RNA sequence: GCUGGGAAGGCCCGGCGGGGAAGGUGGCUCGGGGGCCCCCGAGUGUUACAGCCCCCCCGGCAGCAGCACUCGCCGAAUCCCGGGGCCGAGGGAGCGAGACCCGUCGCCGCGCUCUCCCCCCUCGGGGGGGCCGGGCCACCCCUCCCACGGCGCGACCGCU
RNA sequence: UGGGCCACUUUUGGUAAGCAGAACUGGCGCUGCGGGAUGAACCGAACGCCGGGUUAAGGCGCCCGAUGCCGACGCUCAUCAGACCCCAGAAAAGGUGUUGGUUGAUAUAGACAGCAGGACGGUGGCCAUGGAAGUCGGAAUCCGCUAAGGAGUGUGUAACAACUCACCUGCCGAAUCAACUAGCCCUGAAAAUGGAUGGCGCUGGAGCGUCGGGCCCAUACCCGGCCGUCGCCGGCAGUCGA
RNA sequence: ACGUCGCUUUUUGAUCCUUCGAUGUCGGCUCUUCCUAUCAUUGUGAAGCAGAAUUCACCAAGCGUUGGAUUGUUCACCCA
RNA sequence: GGUUGGCCUCGGAUAGCCGGUCCCCCGCCGGGGUCCGGUGCGGAGUGCCCUUCGUCCUGGGAAACGGGGCGCGGCCGGAG
């Protein structure tokens, strides 16, 4: 579409939730990924931490400097993912990678907005439920990303934040039903041209 | 052979008549087959191990489909059968629970690739009967024989993934 | 095979009463009060009766490896209902050929110093585990009793200290000294 | 058991191309004007058609 | 925690399938993915469905399994599920959705006006009930 | 259209019945429950305060590979209508007048008039019925031959 | 031109070889195109310049056209998982991981497993020796009491002793035990720059096996246009408006 | 042991595909990196592990693995 | 050179959820426990909001404690 899709990435499947995103940037989307850490990946913790660690393992043997660039925040570890779905050695690619953006925990432009879900990349749909899986976050803390608490501390004061403002949305909420019960005899006349036509059951 | 889904033909083939056989015997079979093609290349190959019968020297006297008597009826079928394996071959019982004798032995294809990797070159069906609840000996067909069976769904899968693809509200599994 | 279901039902007796948040299993009882939650395994959990509460684990749709963890539960819980009316109680035993292993109860029963152990200057200090309170028992001249209401709890207390007194690049065939779980018991013995 | 005649009649179709044809399956394909990939054309059935048939 | 069940006489609504709309009886289960099923009253005759299909309800008829479709069909009209179903909110929520989708232009203008109008009044008792509700003094 | 001249199935409380059971209804017994009255589990078994399967002394009605979407192969036993896309190559077709405003032409399929009556809308224009005789089939009678299949009766030949 | 080379199959020498030498057909050489990521030879298909349609082989998470099907049934968890002809890495042997199959055995006359009792006399049986008492060994292999107890399954002693099993019995009350077999997974499984199911990644599958329906596109097939070549040794001297 | 299944390419063969309009051909010295089939060191398991010493195996290549006589030697051998 | 209305936000669970409400505790609001509803999510992103022909006579309703100032001035919140 025409606006920023905004994403939690909490839940999510890294590689199913690239998938999605890789393509949404080349059809000309504006694409933010929030809240990276909350990524899951299939498989236990151990055996994804040695795919990392293998990651880690190769590098340039003349001159490490140049070689692959390992990049420890979950926002710049599923930031890879997605670029390697892109073809960004074109100019087409690098198009579509400059329409992604990638967070770890929520910046104040974004905690602020509703937040989508991709189901077809949900680990509760996915996959199985008895099967294993690790988080982002925890595989990044021990692969060498240093702001796991700070991210930690924010998120929670921003929960808090949320819980107020929720709080008087459900007290606006609970005041919009009872004004409309006060005013109902001159509202039925509309509820019942609503009703017909199957919006407001 | 391929598959689809099965059904049964009843092939009933004899030699051709000879100066010395006037009137040779009619032979039988039942063969679960995609469609009659099939079907009757494959009563020409069983009919050629067991008698001394070809395509050649024989023909099909009939070649019809055979309908299930009780398609609304729940029965257990057992079906004996032998296939090759990588390293031998070897015969197997196996039960199944269906409405029509087709289906089951559908099932039994599906099954033996499943769990054994046996293409259906390999699987030789050699008989199937329609067996009462209390001869059965598989207990994932017996667990069924209850008069009042009963059993939730417990974690259901979203399958509309992708309609919507976006959306706020993330999916409900209790049902 | 996935069994259309497997069941099991622990009885649960008057002066303890529990009390479930969905897979979290509450037991309070006259001792204190055991909180374990089973989010890891998915079963149906259900309180049936006010007369005699008793608590029922299905599992839909398991196959053999999910099938053992009714049993897990059930025993779990048991020992929960276990530890909240009669505790658990580890006993321990020093054993050693020549140096006597000197054990001091620090804060509240909560640390325990091991001095002597096979006759070498490193003074071991070992944490009991939170719920936890460690002794040395009037009865035997070598022996510490380890109580507490979560027998998770205790027999780790009583690992830590076991897995402390270990003889190293020697033959612990013959090098046998170090402190030993006894008995496994409750307390107040009903 | 009533055994219709056998099909007197039956219509070929080629479904392979032209590269790496044997001698004698090309042979065969000329002789039933089956010189292209999808083309068809009429066979009388008899025992000489049949046996060239089952060459190709 | 489970409330609703697969069992002899329970009734489902198929969601979809190429008897989507439609509710039906559940004669027999067979094998832990079909059932034999059957509405004989909402034009659904005797045949396997799979369970990923069906939506279970909160009606069950009381007949034994694999009873002729006779003797299911009474059930059915002695019990009056096609009324009942049809008052619960779970039948509202799909008429509602039906009555929407084949909604005209013009139904949608007057729907426009009316929810317009609707919305107004709604919104001006609501800032009135604020006010009432801010004026509170009292230590 | 065919098929097992489809298989199942629906309705006729299917009726006179017979038999069999179990994934066992009611009842009965035992073990656990709800205020001696109502539930849950385990046994017994043959219909009871449910049902299932097979055979009938025999079925009848509807529909019919179903517009209750259970499971096929088809079309000389097949026709009608609609939508989207790509394209428009060619350029003297006149045997008739002796072409001359101009080959609206060949093959093919049709309509009307050179016959007369009516009928219906419409102010002359439109929409219809045809207008008399023959065969062939459908209905009834009785009527020959042939083909194919079945059954029975023989006489001949061959085989014990 | 008279250097050939490759593949299926047959085939000789060699431990083997991307080795050397034959037969048959096809190919590459001389050949582009779709697919096999990549590649002389594999799979499909051979080619004038184009439009439309449809396919082959192969595919359809994203790179990257196409499954964004409410696809079907199972199998599988790997702390080196697996992932498609040629083909680009593995064996014998194992597994109380799990799944299916075969054969056999026990059991309400009380299986199995646990806990609990008994496990005797002749006889410390014979021949062996330094001592071998059931238990280093050579032969024998019995009888009585019995519910049952081997003149002995192991531990142990110089020998004894003391444990333990076979066997019987109590509590327990309903199914249980064994040997095979073959699927996936695991062990077996060690190399040098950092690295390769093509990559990212994938575990209600984007893996493995068996299947369905759609869909994608080659210079292949079908329809049409245009160019040329070949063929009809085609037609036109009848410009004959009479 | 008799047999039998493998791996490796630090041996030597086998072959002759690349290079003969040229890829400088042994050893040493210097210097960096890599491998593990681990000699030592860290943590462990087993012993015919009492202790000391030693042997077998596991995780493991982070770190180290030396000075000399003879010989061009690689190898070898000896001294320490 | 794009684009051709906006959504201003609970945390989350998935073998469970959401909403509402009286008593207890924490300085007049939240957290619990009862109790009542809803759950193929209707307090619903398959959703919601806004909705554009403009004016003139001209009535009825909605409102009238209302609506608009690139009008002034003050204060408050928000730091990732
Ligand atoms: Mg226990
Ligand atoms: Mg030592
Ligand atoms: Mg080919
Ligand atoms: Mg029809
Ligand atoms: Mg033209
Ligand atoms: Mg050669
Ligand atoms: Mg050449
Ligand atoms: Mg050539
Ligand atoms: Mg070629
Ligand atoms: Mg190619
Ligand atoms: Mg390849
Ligand atoms: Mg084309
Ligand atoms: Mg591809
Ligand atoms: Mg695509
Ligand atoms: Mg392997
Ligand atoms: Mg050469
Ligand atoms: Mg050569
Ligand atoms: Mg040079
Ligand atoms: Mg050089
Ligand atoms: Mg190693």
């Amino acid at each position: 579409e025409v606006q920023v899709l905004v994403l939690d990435g909490r839940g999510h499947l890294l590689g199913r939730l690239a998938a999605i995103v890789a393509k949404q940037v080349l059809l000309g989307r504006k694409v933010v990924v929030v809240r990276c850490e909350g990524i899951n990946i299939s498989g236990n913790f151990y055996r994804n931490k040695l795919k990392y660690l293998a990651f880690l393992r190769k590098r340039m043997n003349t001159n490490p400097s140049r070689g692959p660039y390992h990049f420890r925040a979950p926002s710049r570890i599923f930031w890879r993912t997605v670029r390697g779905m892109l073809p960004h050695k074109t100019k087409r690619g690098q198009a579509a990678l400059d329409r992604l953006k990638v967070f770890d925990g929520i910046p104040p432009p974004y905690d602020k907005k509703k937040r989508m879900v991709v189901p077809a990349a949900l680990k509760v749909v996915r996959l199985k439920p008895t099967r294993k899986f690790a988080y982002l976050g925890r595989l990044a803390h021990e692969v060498g990303w240093k702001y796991q608490a700070v991210t930690a501390t924010l998120e929670e004061k921003r929960k808090e934040k949320a819980k107020i403002h929720y709080r008087k949305k459900k007290q606006l909420m609970r005041l919009r039903k009872q004004a409309e019960k006060n005013v109902e005899k001159k509202i039925d006349k509309y509820t019942e041209v609503l009703k017909t036509h199957g919006l407001l059951v | 052979k391929a598959s689809g889904t099965l059904r049964e033909y009843k092939v009933v083939g004899r030699c051709l008549p000879t100066p010395k056989c006037h009137t040779p015997p009619l032979y039988r079979m039942r063969i679960f087959a995609p469609n009659h093609v099939v079907a009757k290349s494959r009563f020409w190959y069983f009919v050629s191990q067991l008698k001394k019968m070809k395509k050649s020297s024989g023909e099909i006297v009939y070649c019809g489909q055979v309908f299930e008597k009780s398609p609304l009826r729940v029965k257990n079928f057992g079906i004996w059968l032998r296939y090759d394996s990588r390293s031998g071959t070897h015969n197997m019982y196996r039960e199944y629970r269906d409405l029509t004798t087709a289906g089951a032995v559908t099932q039994c294809y599906r099954d033996m690739g499943a769990r054994h990797r046996a293409r259906a070159h390999s699987i030789q069906i050699m008989k199937v009967e329609e067996i009462a609840a209390s001869k059965c000996r598989r207990p994932a067909v017996k667990q069924f024989h209850d008069s009042k069976i009963k059993f939730p769904l417990p974690h259901r899968v979203l399958r509309r993934q992708h309609k919507p693809r976006f959306t706020t509200k993330r999916p409900n599994t209790f049902f | 095979m996935k069994t259309i279901l497997s069941n099991q039902t622990v009885d649960i007796p008057e002066n303890v009463d529990i009390t479930l948040k969905g897979r979290t299993v509450i037991v309070k009882g006259p001792r204190g009060t055991l909180r374990r939650d089973f989010n890891h395994i998915n079963v149906e959990l259900s309180l049936l009766g006010k007369k005699k509460k008793r608590l029922r684990v299905d599992k839909w749709w398991g196959n053999r490896k999910e099938l053992a963890t009714v049993r897990t539960i059930c025993s779990h819980v048991q020992n929960m209902i276990k530890g909240v009316t009669l505790g658990f109680r580890y006993k321990m035993r020093s054993v050693y050929a020549h140096f006597p292993i000197n054990v001091v109860i620090q804060e509240n029963g909560s640390l325990v110093e091991i001095r002597n152990f096979l006759g070498e200057k490193y003074i071991r200090r070992v944490r009991m585990r939170p719920g936890v309170a460690c002794s040395v028992s009037q009865a035997q001249k070598d022996e510490l009793i380890l109580e507490g209401n979560d027998i998770e709890l205790v027999s780790n207390s009583a690992a830590l200290i076991q897995q402390a007194t270990t003889v190293k690049n020697k033959d612990i065939r013959k090098f046998l000294d170090g402190i030993y779980v006894s008995e496994k018991g409750t307390v107040q013995q009903a | 058991f009533y055994v219709p005649a056998e099909p007197k009649l039956a219509f070929v179709i080629r479904i392979r191309g032209i590269n790496g044809v044997s001698p004698k399956v090309r042979k065969v394909l000329q002789l039933l004007r089956l010189r292209q990939i999808f083309n068809g054309t009429f066979v009388k059935l008899n025992k000489a058609s049949i046996n060239m048939l089952r060459i190709v | 925690v489970f409330r609703r069940f697969v069992e002899v006489g329970r009734v489902a609504y198929v969601s979809f399938g190429p008897h989507a709309g439609k509710l039906v009886a559940i004669v027999d289960v067979i094998d832990q993915n079909r059932a034999l099923v059957d509405g004989p009253c909402t034009q659904v005759r005797r045949q396997a469905m799979p369970f990923k299909c069906m939506q279970l309800t909160d009606f069950i008829l009381k007949f034994p399994h694999s009873a002729h479709q006779k003797y299911v069909r009474q059930a059915w009209q002695k019990a009056d599920i096609n009324t009942k179903w049809a008052a619960t909110r779970w039948a509202k929520k799909i008429e509602a959705r039906e009555r929407k989708a084949k909604m005209t232009d013009f139904d949608r203008f007057k729907v426009m006006k009316a929810k317009k109008m609707r919305n107004r009044i709604i919104k001006n008792e609501v800032k009135k009930l604020q006010k009432a509700a801010l004026l509170k003094a009292s230590p």
